[PDB]
């Protein structure tokens, strides 16, 4: 992902404000919700009955903190995705079973976390930085190599 | 296939955004542009560089049909039929535009209102807004 | 959406597949079962070698499902509500999962069918099937 | 792509008896037919307005050989198809725009079409086999967007 250098710098200031507990069980959170099917990957976390359920699930909260952890080794290896995160793609395709579009569609609720989290801050500029940067995350991920 | 739940959340939400409606059509869009600069090549008269008064003007028709959507969520293939026409067999709008537009005006919403966004009602809007792409990009005269 | 032509090329389409829907739902199966393996583990406790009388006996409920919707094709949701409980509340299919079956499914008619699989039908078919799954994949109750 | 030494054997011997004259537009032409959106990229062909406008215009079957040629030269070399399609993939990427999920759908119809004119030999093997080597080619043409 190449971001340039007024992009690297907006999106690290942002990142660097995140509170990684509140965003990564919300994120994770929000994508059982809105994509329901994503439960089945998730069955041994509990009760994901209703929203509420899931947005109050511990083990959602606990794990979404861990997504986020491998979005922030992303961004600190913007050059590197494809190497940071080859046993993490392996794990997810191979063990997991996990189609490569529903990458994507985290991504994207991550994206809408941000904006939700901060707002105006998080402008229409801002956010085409990070799309680039979930664009490259789901696609190291997805690691759909020749 | 939105359920009951959906369509009150929906309408509960849409009528939050009230006389915003045009202006969040219009971030939307510019966050679409800027975000996915391939989805400009569909608007070649417009003015994209920034926020013009095209594109707020754009973003107000935008809105509009959603409420007409919104409204209407049980009889959408007919209440934007002119849409399909439009969108389907005129312009011929490729789907995954669809899912970057619908995608830029959750972000949208979620940071115009906080509370309001929640997951249920996000959870539903992706639906709503999965839907009324079926239904432009469809062709079913 | 499927237009007026669709619903037609639908039935027509089906009413010429008869009595042998249930053997091209089983074969369908058999071929999404190779072709993509990780659907096989939607069928854990499932006999689902090559031939099995399993998948075949499957193929036939899955076909009859079909025939159901084609019959019900202005209702679907209503006519599949049941299915939808199964796919989309209990199992929690992802919805890749169906463009993979519904894919194999044209495969199957194009072999069988060679002259009734004509470019209209296989588009009509294509969202006919798209339609059944999106009502099996949604929760709308 | 992977392919057993024996799945390589069978599906060059399959595409060896492809009617080069037609296979190829009637793959392009199912994809303006049951994708109909696709013909934005094909204006310039004239008349797509219905199946049988679409499947009789003589730029239809023009263009399929094309396509068939490029999917002969991707069979060739099953181990290189990232280069083999590396121009095509800086046309349909940077140049057209394609969006990566139409690959895929005309390597899907493409599938669809070899069914519809080998019958019984389209074995659920022989599909199996060719769903890879199109997964491929698709792949290997969206190169541009990873
Ligand atoms: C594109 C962003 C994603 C990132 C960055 C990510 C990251 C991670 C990480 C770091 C782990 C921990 C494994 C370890 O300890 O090494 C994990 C586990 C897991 N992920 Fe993801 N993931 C992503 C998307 C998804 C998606 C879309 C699904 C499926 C809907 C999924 C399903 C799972 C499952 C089932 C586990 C194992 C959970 C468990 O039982 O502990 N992930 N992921
Ligand atoms: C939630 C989805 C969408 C809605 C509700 C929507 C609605 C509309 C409306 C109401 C019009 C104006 C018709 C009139 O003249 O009165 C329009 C025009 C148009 N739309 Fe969309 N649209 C949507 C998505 C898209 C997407 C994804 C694209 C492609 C990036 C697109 C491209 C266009 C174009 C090119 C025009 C014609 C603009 C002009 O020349 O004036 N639309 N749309
Ligand atoms: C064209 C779309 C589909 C139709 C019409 C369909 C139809 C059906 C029907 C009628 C049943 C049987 C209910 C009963 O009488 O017990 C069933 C069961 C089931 N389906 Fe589907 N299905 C479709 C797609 C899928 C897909 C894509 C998957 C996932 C790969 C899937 C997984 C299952 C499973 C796991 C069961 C339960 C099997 C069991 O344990 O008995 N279905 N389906
Ligand atoms: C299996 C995937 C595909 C292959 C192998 C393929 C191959 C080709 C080839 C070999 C050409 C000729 C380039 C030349 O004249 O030198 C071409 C042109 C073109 N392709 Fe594709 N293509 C594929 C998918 C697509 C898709 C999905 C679209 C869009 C829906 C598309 C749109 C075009 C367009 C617009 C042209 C230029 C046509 C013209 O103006 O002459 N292609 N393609
Ligand atoms: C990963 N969740
Ligand atoms: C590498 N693609
Ligand atoms: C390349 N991976
Ligand atoms: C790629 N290496
Ligand atoms: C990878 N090239
Ligand atoms: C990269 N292959
Ligand atoms: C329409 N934008
Ligand atoms: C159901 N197969
Ligand atoms: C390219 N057809
Ligand atoms: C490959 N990157
Ligand atoms: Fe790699
Ligand atoms: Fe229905
Ligand atoms: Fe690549």
């Amino acid at each position: 992902v190449h971001l340039t250098p007024e992009e690297k710098t907006a999106v690290n200031a942002l990142w660097g404000k995140v509170n990684v507990d509140a965003v990564g069980g919300e994120a994770l959170g929000r994508l059982l919700v809105v994509y329901p099917w994503t439960q089945r990957f998730f069955e041994s976390f509990g009760d994901l009955s209703s929203p509420d359920a899931v947005m109050g699930n511990p083990k959602v909260k606990a794990h979404g903190k861990k997504v986020l952890g491998a979005f922030s080794d992303g961004l600190a290896h913007l050059d590197n995705l494809k190497g940071t995160f080859s046993q993490l793609s392996e794990l997810h395709c191979d063990k997991l079973h996990v189609d490569p579009e529903n990458f994507r569609l985290l991504g994207n609720v991550l994206v809408c976390v941000l904006a939700r989290n901060f707002g105006k801050e998080f402008t229409p500029q801002m956010q085409a930085a990070y799309q680039k940067v979930v664009a490259g995350v789901a696609n190291a991920l997805a690691h759909k190599y020749h | 296939v939105l359920s009951p739940a959906d369509k009150t959340n929906v309408k509960a939400a849409w009528g939050k955004v009230g006389a915003h409606a045009g202006e969040y059509g219009a971030e939307a869009l510019e966050r679409m542009f800027l975000s996915f600069p391939t989805t400009k090549t569909y608007f070649p008269h417009f003015d994209l560089s920034h926020g013009s008064a095209q594109v707020k003007g754009h973003g107000k028709k935008v809105a509009d049909a959603l409420t007409n959507a919104v409204a209407h969520v049980d009889d959408m293939p007919n209440a934007l039929s002119a849409l399909s026409d439009l969108h389907a067999h005129k312009l011929r709008v490729d789907p995954v535009n669809f899912k970057l537009l619908s995608h830029c005006l959750l972000v949208t919403l979620a940071a115009h209102l906080p509370a309001e966004f929640t997951p249920a009602v996000h959870a539903s809007l992706d639906k709503f807004l999965a839907s009324v792409s079926t239904v432009l990009t469809s062709k079913y005269r």
